[PDB]
């Protein structure tokens, strides 16, 4: 049972590497829209 | 009697370590369904990303 | 509800590609193919919650192909995925073979090699049990094992090496067989329980193969070099089996299978493999 | 009796490298547990500045708008004994770690659609722009 | 599929920086640092495990250049996988250095044990892996990770034990107890024992029997005591001796076999000095 | 703080939709069903804080009508369930039912099923036992299992099932039982022998005792674990008894049993069906 946990948690790591490098990479390309968005705003006014 | 009380915590450490085994695929099922949905948002965020800047160089 | 069959309609309709003189004046394609993919997209939820599983499969397929048009391949492979899950729901073994083999192809396409390993692990299974094409099982299950092994994922390695390996042996590859639990045992050492039965496998196989020398070098090596397989009645075992082989005494090995079935009861792999054993052995007595 | 004291012997040395098995497994496990636990920390801070910077973005967009054999059997038992305390211990944690992720997972989850769903808006918004 | 050259040799025009009078009228360069990053990773998907690395490495040097650090240490580990898994091991650490400074300024030292397992078991650069995980130990001491911590100062002391450091290795293992607990006594005094300093293995050996019951009627603790006694006798043989015998009930690791044999060696110098 | 009341006026206010020839002017309705949810959640909030805890349901169930008027529907499947939360932890089971309903809805239209058949255990759960609402109970159980026997998840399957063969069972379905417990069987060591026996159990309750010995012949050939049980011994001495027409040595042998491994409150009421054929048999004889 326990051979099977580690061999679980082993496949899981590679879920969790992928979910971390998408989000973080979400992270960074939301706050440049947000700067587009506001420089877009600075412009409109 | 030592050994039947081993005996006796053995066989409950195995229902533990069985309802883990439950868990962890509980887990695993979990964890392909956010890689699926944070695939998504990262998708949804260049998009967004690039549709800001389209609308920044319309306003300028 | 909109109706799901005015939906593919619909669909059918947005994805003819611009043709001719109309070439000039349309811009890209891509955006007629994406909302063709999003009406099936629309179509399969419908069938889905109808439970017409089968249509909802066909539906995804549909819109994955929308998808790839559209250039949108990782869509597609996703999509593809959902096609997959359905056609499996709804017993539909053939396609649901199909999807995940277009969504494996984009998966490694795209450098996921983890995530068509776990889909081609996935295709091996619905070969195995619900096709019984245990050759392409046998090939699914071997480069997932290598797809993963690239990943350093020992242990979905291992469970798929494990899976190729009984596959091979019972299919008569038995040779093969062995050189795959070789692999296992040495990505098991040093790491023992699954590691007896690596060994006694291995073991077999090799009796199967008629190379009795080779069992008892296996035999040696396993003693050696892991101790819980000297103690083991696994190694007892496949000592026993290989004394009663090279005496030529089929009864002896079959009293043998059967002391070890009393204390540890022999799955079906075992049974079959101590069996074209046994017949070995006999068809050496009858030559 | 000299045959099944050495059965013994030879049955409580297996048992006690198994035990000590059980053992790698659930250290490596609550290690990689660990990781990935931590890894999930990161993917939520990350996503909760996403919530700040998807309301910054609608505020935005809006405005946008508008604009000998015995005594080796004992201890080998005593090996296992204490191995098997540690197995026990170790299951439970590992238990208890999976079900703290759980939870977190799901609010990932959840989390996660929200803000692809939030963005999507926000796009289409923009397109209009 | 798109050949993997055409894309690294369209990332390489396109991650040229706006230079001159250009520079007045082109946008920030990120936008094309991206597209090159872009591209790179496409051809690296594409390649031939080292390549793939290689065209890592060019993506996440642009995607540094575009100012987000946090997918360039995202893609210098995808770079350090393909360099670990095609065996070039010194692309590895490279790639494992860069993701972990960036995730130090911003995992460092889950990499950063990684860094020490290729540094101890590929390149045998010992001193460097010792470094690599006293370095996690303490970024997971930091955490109130235990466990993690653990795992990395018990591979530090060990090493560190091995290299001859046999004082600081008695302070790790102190550390160690203080946060496994019967192994960790007896290692603190065997490299107590190497370092010639029986009173503080004694020392060590009163500590552990008076703390831990466990260890007071342990193996370990009568090994350790057998080996404090024939230390203090000058006695060579009759460590030999309980080596065997300890030897046979609880076999001895690599590890303790070399820092036994250390201590041997030490008494056996003693007597040749007296003689 | 803000007032709720105030608060909830205030959304009434915003989500009224765009008529006329103003709706030639306004834009996308959404924003304003968005901006009333917003109120509602925060009148929620406030009520939740003040332990008012059917006036934050009911706010958070108008939260929920704003959310799905938006087009944002997966905000509303998680609003009905903060809903549910309150309504329950209030004691208003009715609308926690009507909540969960909502959210489980939701949830399966956007392909969310194994979410969906959680939400759905719970629903039959508060059927069960809160409203005795035993036949939707019912058709929840079965509903939620069969969702989560699609999602390969065997353990919530059999969970589920388990629930659904047992108040088939007390609801005299014994046959439908039966069946489900033959599900439950062959997807399965402990729970095993007990599906066993409440299998033979629905099938004597049904009159058919050719059933209930093919059962016990089965689980004795199928489970070695079973063939040495007590639950296979206890199975057999009621075919026996059954077959015998004695409604006294039926009674002993639940005693005996009972004696070793205490019957729960289903066996009884099982068991007590049993007897009472046995008797009437008897009675129809004499």
């Amino acid at each position: 049972l326990f051979n099977d946990m580690e061999e679980l948690v082993i496949e899981q790591q590679e879920n969790v590497d992928v979910i971390d490098k998408n989000v973080e990479d979400a992270q960074l390309d939301v706050e440049q829209g947000v700067g587009h968005t506001d420089k877009a705003v600075k412009s409109a006014r | 009697s030592r050994t039947a009380e081993l005996q006796a915590e053995i066989d409950d450490t195995v229902g533990i370590m069985r309802d883990n085994i439950n868990k962890v695929a509980e887990r695993g099922e979990r964890l392909t369904s956010i890689e699926d949905k944070a695939d998504n948002l990262a998708v949804s965020a260049q998009g967004f990303k690039r549709g800001a800047n389209r609308v920044r160089k319309a306003m300028w | 509800m909109s109706d799901p069959v005015e939906l593919l309609k619909r669909a059918e309709k947005k994805g003819v590609p611009s043709s001719g003189f109309m070439k000039l004046f349309s811009g890209s394609d891509s955006y007629k193919f994406e909302e063709a993919a999003d009406l099936c997209v629309q179509a399969a939820t419908i069938y889905r919650l109808r439970k017409e599983l089968n249509l909802a499969g066909d539906s995804f397929l549909k819109a994955a192909d929308y998808q790839k048009k559209a250039g949108n391949e990782d869509e597609a492979g996703n999509t593809y995925v959902e096609a997959y899950k359905c056609f499996k729901s709804g017993g539909n073994s053939v396609n649901a073979v199909d999807s995940l083999e277009n969504a494996i192809q984009i998966f490694t396409h795209r450098g996921q090699f983890r995530r068509g390993a776990n889909f081609k692990f996935e295709l091996g299974e619905i070969l195995e049990n619900d096709l019984h094409d245990y050759a392409k099982a046998i090939d699914c299950y071997e480069l997932a094992g290598e797809w993963y092994a690239q990943d350093q994922s020992v242990a979905l390695s291992n469970k798929c090496f494990i899976k190729c390996a009984d596959l091979k042996a019972l299919d008569g590859q038995y040779i093969e067989a062995s050189d795959i639990y070789s692999k296992l045992i040495k990505s098991s050492m040093g790491n023992q329980w699954s590691l007896k039965d690596y060994f006694l496998k291995k073991g077999l196989c090799q009796l199967a193969a008629t190379d009795a020398v080779a069992a008892a070098r296996t035999l040696q090596e396993g003693q050696s070099e892991d101790p819980n397989f000297a103690d083991s009645r696994e190694s007892n075992f496949l000592k026993s089996l290989i004394d009663a082989v090279n005496e030529g005494d089929s009864e002896q090995l079959s009293e043998h299978c059967k002391e070890f079935d009393n204390f540890m009861r022999l799955d079906k792999w075992k049974i079959t493999i101590l069996n074209k054993i046994k017949e070995s052995i006999q068809q050496q007595e009858d030559d | 009796i000299k045959f099944t004291k050495q059965s013994s012997v030879a049955s409580t040395r297996n048992t006690l490298k198994m035990a000590q098995d059980a053992e790698r497994a659930g250290m490596n496990t609550l290690g990689m547990l660990g990781h990935q636990s931590e890894q999930l920390n990161n993917v939520e801070g990350n996503l909760d500045l996403m919530k700040v910077q998807n309301k910054v973005a609608d505020e935005k967009v809006a405005e946008l708008k508008k604009l000998e054999m015995e005594l080796e059997i004992d201890r080998n038992l005593d090996q296992i004994q204490q191995v098997s305390n540690r197995l026990k211990k170790m299951a439970l944690t590992t238990g208890k770690e999976l079900d703290s992720q759980q939870k977190r997972l799901n609010n990932i989850e959840e989390s996660t659609d929200d803000l692809d769903i939030n963005l999507h808006m926000n796009t289409n918004r923009l397109a209009g722009i």
